[PDB]
């Protein structure tokens, strides 16, 4: 399945990502250092750009 | 699958009984209550002595 994510700040492909929340839609950003990431970018995603998370 | 798995005091299998009580304690007064068994000595260390504590 998949769901809509709103990105958060300049996602780069192949980088480790982590989720958060704000206004509504789950926000995606690069995972913080020294922890467990949630998702891997498959493509570059702009700061406030909506996209899909392919679960 | 989380990031930290915050264990609890009783998960530490080779901790001693007093050791676990100390790890759980929040304040220095609580620690002194665990460590000092002689009530007169505890009273001196707490700066709070009765006439009986003083005599002892």
């Amino acid at each position: 399945v998949s769901f809509t994510a709103r990105a958060k700040s300049n996602v780069m492909a192949y980088r480790l990502l982590a989720y958060s929340q704000g206004d509504d839609i789950i926000e995606i950003s690069h995972a913080a250092e020294n922890t467990i990431p949630d998702y891997v970018a498959v493509k570059d995603v702009d700061k406030g750009d909506l996209t899909q998370v392919n679960m | 699958r989380s990031k930290e798995i915050s264990i609890e005091v009783e998960d530490i299998k080779d901790a001693g009984d007093t050791g676990k009580r100390l790890l759980k304690i929040n304040t220095p007064s609580g620690a002194r209550n665990i460590i000092i068994e002689n009530e007169d000595a505890k009273a001196l260390i707490n700066g709070e002595t009765t006439n009986t504590n003083k005599k002892n």
